[PDB]
RNA sequence: AUAAGAAUAUGAUGUUGGUUCAGAUUAAGCGCUAAAUAAGGACAUGACACAUGCGAAUCAUACGUUUAUUAUUGAUAAGAUAAUAAAUAUGUGGUGUAAACGUGAGUAAUUUUAUUAGGAAUUAAUGAACUAUAGAAUAAGCUAAAUACUUAAUAUAUAAAAAGGAUAUAUAAUAUAUUUAUCUAUAGUCAAGCCAAUAAUGGUUUAGGUAGUAGGUUUAUUAAGAGUUAAACCUAGCCAACGAUCCAUAAUCGAUAAUGAAAGUUAGAACGAUCACGUUGACUCUGAAAUAUAGUCAAUAUCUAUAAGAUACAGCAGUGAGGAAUAUUGGACAAUGAUCGAAAGAUUGAUCCAGUUACUUAUUAGGAU
RNA sequence: GAGCGUUAAUCAUAAUGGUUUAAAGGAUCCGUAGAAUGAAUUAUAUAUUAUAAUUUAGAGUUAAUAAAAUUAAUUAAAGAAUU
RNA sequence: GGAUUAAAACUAGAGUAGCGAAACGGAUUCGAUACCCGUGUAGUUCUAGUAGUAAACUAUGAAUACAAUUAUUUAUAUAUAUAUAUAUAAAUAAUAAAUGAAAAUGAAAGUAUUCCACCUGAAGAGUACGUUAGCAAUAAUGAAACUCAAAACAAUAGACGG
RNA sequence: ACAUAUUAUUAUCUUAUUAUUUAUAUAAUAUUUUUUAAUAAAUUUAUUAAUUUAUAUUUAUUUAUAUCAGAAAU
């Protein structure tokens, strides 16, 4: 009998995959929204090029 | 992986589901240059309260369970200390039985002395009735009685030599068949090894298939086993 | 891998045995002496007391307030409205100060340090603040007004939100567009809590210690284990001559410094890592995290405004004191960072430089004849 | 040598030691712990260790045979001399 | 940790011839709190205890493996042409080797292994303080400061010796 | 001996503050609730001040426990 209140196994080891974190971390715009302004074409810019790093 | 030790119980039933193992681990003594045993007595938990001081048994970590308590008992490797606890209880009927019966077997050989302390007749005095009536004819009602106080209903001469018969006499006899048998054993072996060709019809005779390939010590001890099985089977 | 001895006994000899010396070094002081330059350091002592100036501000594109001009309105000029250009940070607001800096008092470890290819309770509806993506941003009240605060609406058992401002254009205050903010969700990044094992000074002329003490069961509390804390009920344990308990002392450590052939020994200033503290003690609030350099009360000291007041230089410079002994009441935000701001920019005793001082190191301090 | 000296300190400079007679064998033995040490063969294992089986050279038990009359405790006696 | 532990000493009760701390006398002597003599108390003896100390010494802890000889005893065994002879151990003596500062050790103080106790200049000091134990005397445990460059052992050659 | 300073402890005494826990109010505020005046608008309704009613949130006092600190003892 192992210890009242304890776990007798091991928590199961957490395996990453590798295509399902790109997909919830760096998700691509779901619309090619319209960036006509300077700001939105920078902050597009700026994603596009973290999201390929 | 959870940290495991094994450790002997040193400690059982003084605290309610704990039991305190001894678990030695190898460590090096820069100072006298020595590879050491350093030795730490763990308070581990023991939910099903099995182990018994004596006991092998493996630890595993665990979550803290008290204070002091952050390791429980994962099996038992050996089972010496439960052992020891059924050896135990075992022992007290075991040696009380015995000892009744050798308490009554004493009792027993006590009352047949006082008997026979009773009975005045004494062995020399019986076979010189024994010896007399047999050699005067008479037969007072006393040999009857001799003939239930020694069970002989026949009084002759081959009568008295059987009621005084020595145990000594018969070790004699066994102590010379004894002897025989281990003399007539050598003497059988030592003979069919001088001469390989009795050897080897000796061992096909008793069943060996193609004693000739065989090695001498692989053989010889068919001979000695075969020897001993013509001088103790058949007698 | 790199390992040297010497002087001193004795009448003389051999040996035992201590003492001292030859080497290197310093967080050094002192005596005598002293040229320039470059670089590295500088209160180890009283966590003693501190004159004076500085070290934390920033935002006017949150709200409000105040001018000037022009136009319209006001049949006489007090005001109103809009545009434009300024002013206001002694009004309400936001963000920033859990960091950094300094110090080593406490701390010998239920707490601190170091280490491990350690662990579970199998750690929160925590994001702190950036990244990627998606969606949302509603109605009242209160204040003079609001991106203040309060109460509601709707948003992953379901719970739990919000905020507008600036600039254009079109409308008749509204709508779009741009820009900058607000809220929620998911993942990432950064970053947290808890536990184990092992190691960490001296004294037993401190030998017995312990009574929540050791263990079991249950509830409360927490994101979470556990006599961690509080309550209840049981068992009689737990630690200790391989040193318990107690006392004293001390911040700890390194791929740092010193030394040695090396194992080691010493230091812990400088560089870096960790911990603790910001005159002393306890407690509370906010928060993911604080017994916070906050707040509350008390203690000690000082001060002026005499208030249920303010201050506490272990931030920089500096002063008195103590001591053998440790420096400028300097310059600059040019560089690297940090904070605020949409930006323009503002702030920065962080920092970068210089000053003082042979404290250390290095170079130079004239060759041929 | 822009230092030199001196004081205060740290490291190094002999245990690749000793205890009849020079510092140092505990009066003696018994025996607990020892994180002290300790036989043989073979087979496994994760290996100078563990386990299992097997073995008798250390250490013991019993008996047989021979030998010895000491050492403890207790009780009962003797002797020379002395006053 | 436990047990035993000379002599002296102590507690209680018996004993007390001889011996004999002390005490009191006689001598010796310049003096004689001595050496010598007398009278001689405690003690020395026994029983029941306390105490755990000695140059308690081989000044040498215990165990195991091992190494060259002789001599002398002892023990066991063997043999005989019966009284010796031959073996194997132990003890002791003198040695080789080895070790050692040497004196010497000699089956250890040799060659090795295992475990325990103990030491780290002299003096202060086995003292002080504390503690534990004891009826007590005491026993165990056991420092530091100050001071010094000493201190000690074996051996050598002398000098000296009632 | 002892006179001092420092620290620790407590079956003791006093105790700021805080936390938790009691009891109380003709306590305050908001809402609800029962009525009652005054006032106002319109021609019943609203507002304000009271009373009744419960509810939530506070406040004052109060009970108990713990607690900085000080006192006494050791
Ligand atoms: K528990
Ligand atoms: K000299
Ligand atoms: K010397
Ligand atoms: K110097
Ligand atoms: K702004
Ligand atoms: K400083
Ligand atoms: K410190
Ligand atoms: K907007
Ligand atoms: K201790
Ligand atoms: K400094
Ligand atoms: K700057
Ligand atoms: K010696
Ligand atoms: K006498
Ligand atoms: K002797
Ligand atoms: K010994
Ligand atoms: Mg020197
Ligand atoms: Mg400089
Ligand atoms: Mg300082
Ligand atoms: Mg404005
Ligand atoms: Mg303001
Ligand atoms: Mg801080
Ligand atoms: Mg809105
Ligand atoms: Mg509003
Ligand atoms: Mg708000
Ligand atoms: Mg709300
Ligand atoms: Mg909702
Ligand atoms: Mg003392
Ligand atoms: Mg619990
Ligand atoms: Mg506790
Ligand atoms: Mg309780
Ligand atoms: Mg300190
Ligand atoms: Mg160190
Ligand atoms: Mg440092
Ligand atoms: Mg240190
Ligand atoms: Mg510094
Ligand atoms: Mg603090
Ligand atoms: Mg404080
Ligand atoms: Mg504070
Ligand atoms: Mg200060
Ligand atoms: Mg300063
Ligand atoms: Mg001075
Ligand atoms: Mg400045
Ligand atoms: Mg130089
Ligand atoms: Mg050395
Ligand atoms: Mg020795
Ligand atoms: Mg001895
Ligand atoms: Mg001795
Ligand atoms: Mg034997
Ligand atoms: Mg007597
Ligand atoms: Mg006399
Ligand atoms: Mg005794
Ligand atoms: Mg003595
Ligand atoms: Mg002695
Ligand atoms: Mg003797
Ligand atoms: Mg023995
Ligand atoms: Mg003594
Ligand atoms: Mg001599
Ligand atoms: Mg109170
Ligand atoms: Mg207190």
């Amino acid at each position: 009998k192992h210890p009242k209140g304890s776990h007798r196994l091991s928590p199961k080891v957490n395996f990453i995959d590798v295509d399902n974190l790109i997909a919830k971390t760096v998700a691509e715009p779901q619309s090619i929204k319209s960036s006509n302004g300077s700001a939105q074409k920078v902050r597009l810019q700026k994603a596009e090029l973290r999201r390929k790093f | 992986a959870r940290q495991n030790f094994l450790g002997l119980v040193v400690s059982q039933g003084k605290m309610q589901k704990t039991v305190k193992v001894r678990v030695e681990t190898k460590v090096f003594n820069k100072k006298i240059n020595k590879e050491l045993f350093h030795r730490r007595d763990y308070l581990v938990h023991d939910e099903g309260e099995i182990s018994r001081e004596g006991d092998l048994v493996r630890i595993e970590a665990t979550r803290p369970l008290s204070k002091r308590k952050f390791f429980a008992i994962a099996e038992i490797i050996r089972n010496k200390g439960q052992q020891f606890a059924l050896y135990e209880s075992e022992a007290q009927l075991s040696v009380a039985k015995e000892e009744a019966q050798k308490a009554k077997e004493f009792l027993d050989k006590r009352s047949v002395r006082e008997n026979k302390l009773n009975e005045k007749t004494t062995l020399l005095r019986d076979i010189r009735t024994i010896q007399d009536a047999l050699s005067s004819g008479s037969t007072p009602k006393e040999l009857l009685e001799i003939k239930q106080r020694y069970g002989i209903q026949d009084f002759s001469q081959e009568t008295v030599r059987q009621l005084l018969q020595l145990d000594i006499s018969g070790l004699e006899v066994n102590l010379e068949k004894q002897r025989s048998l281990i003399d007539r054993i050598q003497t059988r072996l030592s003979e069919l090894l001088s001469n390989d060709l009795k050897c080897d019809q000796f061992l096909k005779d008793h069943g060996v298939e193609d004693p000739l390939t065989l090695k001498k010590n692989i053989k010889k001890n068919l001979l000695r086993k075969h020897v001993m099985m013509d001088m103790q089977q058949p007698s």
